[PDB]
RNA sequence: UUCGCCCAUUAAAGCGGUACGUGAGCUGGGUUCAGAACGUCGUGAGACAGUUCGGUCCAUAUCCGGUGUGGGCGUUAGAG
RNA sequence: UCGGAGAGAGGCUCGGUGAAAUAGACAUGUCUGUGAAGAUGCGGACUACCUGCACCUGGACAGAAAGACCCUAUGAAGCU
RNA sequence: GACCAGGCCCGGGCGACUGUUUACCAAAAACACAGGUCUCCGCAAAGUCGUAAGACCAUGUAUGGGGGCUGACGCCUGCC
RNA sequence: GCUCGAAAGACCUUCAACAAAAGGGUACCUGUACCCGAAACCGACACAGGUAGGUAGGUAGAGAAUACCUAGGGGCGCGA
RNA sequence: CGGUAGGGGAGCGUUCCGUGUUAGGGAGAAACGCGUGCGUGAGCCGCGUUGGACGAAGCGGAAGCGAGAAUGUCGGCUUGAGUAACGCAAACAUUGGUGAGAAUCCAAUGCCCCGAAAACCUAAGGGUUCCUCCGCAAGGUUCGUCCACGGAGGGUGAGUCAGGGCCUAAGAUCAGGCCGAAAGGCGUAGUCGAUGGACAACAGGUGAAUAUUCCUGUACUACCCCUUGUUGGUCCCGAGG
RNA sequence: GGCCAGUGAGACGAUGGGGGAUAAGCUUCAUCGUCGAGAGGGAAACAGCCCGGAUCACCAGCUAAGGCCCCUAAAUGACC
RNA sequence: UUCAAACGAGGAAAGGCUUACGGUGGAUACCUAGGCACCCAGAGACGAGGAAGGGCGUAUUAAUCGACGAAAUGCUUCGGGGAGUUGAAAAUAAGCAGAGAUCCGGAGAUUCCCGAAUAGGUCAACCUUUCGAACUUCUGCUGAAUCCAUGGGCAGGCAAGAGACAACCUGGCGAACUGAAACAUCUUAGUAGCCAGAGGAAAAGAAAGCAAAAGCGAUUCCCGUAGUAGCGGCGAGCGAAAUGGGAGCAGCCUAGAGCAAUACAAGCGUCGUGCUGCUAGGCGAAUCAGUGGAGUGCGGAACCCUAGAUGGUGAAAGUCCAGUAGCCGAAAGCAUCACUAGCUUAUGCUCGAGUAGCAUGGGGCACGUGGAAUCCCGUGUGAAUCAGCAAGGACCACCUUGCAAGGCUAAAUACUCCUGGGUGACCGAUAGCGAAGUAGUACCGUGAGGGAAGGGUGAAAAGAACCCCCAUCGGGGAGUGAAAUAGAACAUGAAACCGUAAGCUCUCAAGCAGUGGGAGGGGGACCAGACCCUGACCGCGUGCCUGUUGAAGAAUGAGCCGGCGACUCAUAGGCAGUGGCUUGGUUAAGGGAACCCACCGGAGCCGUAGCGA
């Protein structure tokens, strides 16, 4: 959203030069040169809307690793569907308190519990993310090295990434 | 296009060739301009004295003994001096090893009379 | 107009270079600035190394280089 | 033609106020020769204490003016 | 007798003259001027302004008016 | 504006007109300071440039010429 | 393994963002020096001083990615400079007053210039610059207790002057209407617009600044109403003037 | 064969020929080399002539061209 | 101690270099209730019951602004809500107030002069009569030229004529530069620009279409089909359609009588009700003690949390404050959806009716007439008319389809002055809109019109009494503050430029003057060990850049410094590197309970068999 000067010269006002003909003075006009200030520009970011086109089948195979290099090393395990019941927020807190870590190490918090709707309890806490179990990209999986699942989005991530 | 502001980029860019300038007579060390036109100078000329240095002192050493001649015996030329040696067998006593003749100049005497015994 | 011719002298009354010396000095009379007119050329606009009348060309200059005159210092003990 | 003198407004000195064209950088002498071939800064050589004021004013192809001359660019603006 | 206060004459080119004009370099034998002649219109004119209406030209009217060249007067203005 | 006449239509013992006290009342709204061929105007400035009209004395003289004097207004704003 | 234009092969740094309210910082960024160690290089790292706030290691991503010249643009600052100039040649000085200081302010004695003028009055314009009491850095190409400089107060009081107000020329606009692609043009009744025309007083005095307006003496014109006398009056007029 | 170029007014010396007087660093072609996109050493100073054609450091030696009285290093060395 | 000769430091008017300390000036780093873009949701209108835009005034002195308007920075009424109120740049003076003194929001009153203004006129904010513009529609009253009839005129009830309208939209008229590497065809623009009207959507729209003998079947918009075909000094250049996949997606009126305007529906209103929004508003959680000028910092510990968005408070808290999630509220005044009502039009069924071409000369369809129609026209004419006619890119026959000559019609689709919230690897006062501090002002020009400079001391200013010098300008102290080596030129404050002090060099020496060798001197060394800073003298030695075969110059550009300033972006195509898949690969629009642009969508494009007109 860098919108810049697109029609330099084109300003509130206009070219108007002086009578460039035997005076010493750079033979040029006055306002948009741009050179000269309160004027246009010549180049400048556009309205810009970077957004490459992705296929499907490089992406399924690209969010595989995800979870698979997350599995592998000690991180946070699954967990259970009962955890959408819980409206508040207090009840995480002594939850988080039992698998460890509760100063919170970084920003280690990839939760993915729920699946239908959003934890607007553990959406409060500083470093934690809410994502729902269906289009798990790269970022935000590897954004948190600590994740937690479920027994239900679990399965969800078989439809996808599986057959 | 508003550029990512030169500030003090552009400010570095200056001042690092005024610190080289730092022992000029003229202007030249109080001026982007005037030390362009030194640094250059001497960017070139110490890419020559660098290789000239070696010549320098070519002329020297030679100068050195000349001067050493004019006054022993062998009017000739320290060129069949250097023939005595080169005939003889000593790949020691080199224009660098001249300083023999300011110095203790009784060892420079000794080859004075080895020099004639060969040629 | 340089030159040249003519009248009158001088001992003789020179040539040439110096961006045909010299306009950051004058003159700028002639001549490629705009006007106008005759002859000639083109149908014409105009044009012509043909002619004619009139027709604003600035500047307290640092340095180099000069005409002159001083301020200091060095010639060593300091001066006349 | 040989001009001179004198009276005023500037110029010169001091006190107060207080510009500019221009300028890559300076410890920017002459001369011969040389050099994209009439440069002080190249080479040789000669000459020359450092630094101002006033004045005369040739050099720095000085300053102002990307010249109105010519040509070039199947440019432009009027006219016949 | 201070201030104030035409220089005159002779010959010759051109324009009759006074006047006007390139306002900020040319004001001149340039231009203009009256005089003469050719040509168009009896007209709501020709003609000019305007796509139009309208209107100027004349609420006059061919000793009128409009356009072109010439252009005081004197002697004249040929052939094709 | 003023004066006079108006098929004496409308008015028609009326309302009005002229004159007399050249009574009484009323005559609302604005500008009108200063300068004004002047430095407060027009030109970038306190640039001797330019700019309409009116009054305008004594003496010499034809003269709002000219020179010297009135009233009156100044010495022009860097000096020695 | 010299290298221009060019082609190809590798990187640094700057603003911002993701990975970061992790970590470094008030026991403290930014601006300057130094250690002149380090890399092929542009630079990086550490640190002193000053200083005041955040900034940001590594890889990658997205850049309006770092110029001493395009008679560049904006702002500031040198040089010729402290040379010229200080702006018609109608010279100036003195004795006093006030002030820190004044040749140029004020007051007094004169010189000098103009004298149909660098007098006054008035229109246009300007427009409060007029007067008084103070102050002065800036504006007055000298200073200034001076000024048409600045900062506070005070001051333009006419039915007869002038402008409105009646009328009107060039000309503009202009109902209905005539015309023109729209717009609009032209144009009449009618209605505007002047340097035009139409009723009416001055001479003195007074105030720091105004005065044919304040004051004094002496007058004038028009309209309405009323009283008296006489008589017939009367439109956007005809006619005379 | 494919992707991205750049450059089409080059100059000079030797040699072989047209133009000019076999006059020009002049002009127009062919060939080689250099400059032009490579310094330096030498011709006093002259890019294009000659030698040699620069990754770098080094108070390291030997050479090419050109020289060896001094000025800037090097034979007033020997014989005719 | 005397005479000569050979040498000789020491000396500077001034200057150069290094270093230290300042001034001028101003950049950078950092931070900004403001701009630059965009998303979602609304609003798309005001107005002679007199507006936009201004002048003149108003508060307690009170010039300038923000409002309002001589009931003049305020009044009346209702409500929310909660205390302070006299707007701001400057206090003060004098007060009103503790259940309507202010403020915030809605509904009204008032609202001079000037400007459509509508009294005439007018150098607008002035003048003079006076309650009156001029028109369109309707009614009544009068009424010419010739008996009527009109014309014309008068009066009254509405509307229309104004915003000198920001974009979008329809319509009328209508270029050039430039491209065609020349230029009159053509293209470039039927854009820009001028003008008229209306809506907030317009326009268009249910089809004498297209296709085809299969069938689809309103218009518009988006993605493809081809940027092929076709058109063109077939040069430049422009540029179809059919069909397919989607968004969206409803169809109705007008064109002789009898009984007779009862039923069923569509389009609205004087007003009102309900749902859902807009214009005020309320409820809305959580800890201390220690270092430092202060802490919201760090270390220990505890608590709230569907609210750790954000900002502020003398430096980074979620737990101080305002808010934030969520949950509620609005006497009323209104938009958009529904449900009921005055009046006019509109309405059912049945049985009918059903609105006329071309030649020539033009424009528009991709199509500049070409074989190339058709559609809309200026002019002259001008048939048939539903056992009839048109269209199928010449014409003709057959077949098929469709039947206009009058009109209306929601939504998908476009844009924006302005409103509320929010977002942005957008910038940050030489940036960004010219305007983030009373600039499109001050200024320039007659005018149209053109068009700046200038940011922040600190948390709160306690922004400096008094004392000393001076003309009671200015400074230095005394104090305040963590700081004034922060104080009104003020933050951090570099460079260009301008000086003082200190060491060294500096009058018999010259040429863009540095460099290599290199003595001496003023300091710093190490319990020699010969080094770190200045530099006499000496060998070489003619800036850079651009343009050129070639310059150092008399080749040109440049006074210096800070900032600023030149191959970026969109689409498409052809390659190179790399990655997934593979003779297969891959979507665009759109849908989406989407922490998320996935999934679906494969309509479409590319490739493996080619070649030929």
């Amino acid at each position: 959203t860098a919108s810049t000067l697109t029609r330099a010269e084109v300003r509130g006002g206009g070219r108007k030069p002086y009578p460039q003909k035997k005076t010493g003075r750079a033979r040029r006009g006055s306002q948009g040169s741009p050179l000269r200030p309160g004027g246009g520009v010549i180049f400048g970011p556009k309205p810009r809307d970077w957004t490459i086109k992705m296929n499907k089948k490089e992406r399924r195979l690209a969010l595989s690793t995800a979870i698979a290099s997350a599995v592998g090393n000690s991180f946070v395990v699954e967990e259970f569907a009962e955890n959408f019941e819980k409206p508040k927020t207090k009840d995480f807190i002594a939850a988080m308190q039992r698998w460890g870590l509760d100063p919170a190490e970084k920003s280690l918090f990839f939760l993915m519990d729920l699946v239908e709707n959003v934890e607007k309890s553990g959406r409060n806490i500083r470093t934690l993310k809410l994502l729902t179990p269906r289009s798990l990209n790269l970022f935000d999986v590897l954004n948190a090295e600590k994740l937690v699942f479920t027994e239900g989005t679990i399965q969800y991530l078989n439809q996808r990434y599986g057959v | 296009m508003t550029r990512v502001k030169r500030g003090y980029i552009a400010r570095r860019r200056r001042k690092k060739i005024r610190f080289f300038a730092s022992s000029f007579r003229g202007a030249h060390s109080r001026l982007t301009r005037t030390i362009a036109q030194q640094k250059i100078r001497a960017l070139v000329s110490a890419h020559r004295d660098r290789d000239r240095q070696k010549r320098d002192f070519r002329r020297l050493w030679i100068t050195r003994i000349n001067a050493a001649i004019r006054e022993r015996g062998v009017y000739y030329n320290y060129s069949k001096f250097i023939h005595d040696l080169y005939k003889r067998q000593l790949l020691l006593n080199r224009k660098i090893l001249a300083q023999i003749a300011i110095l203790n100049p009784n060892c420079i005497y000794m080859i004075y009379n080895e020099i004639i015994k060969k040629e």
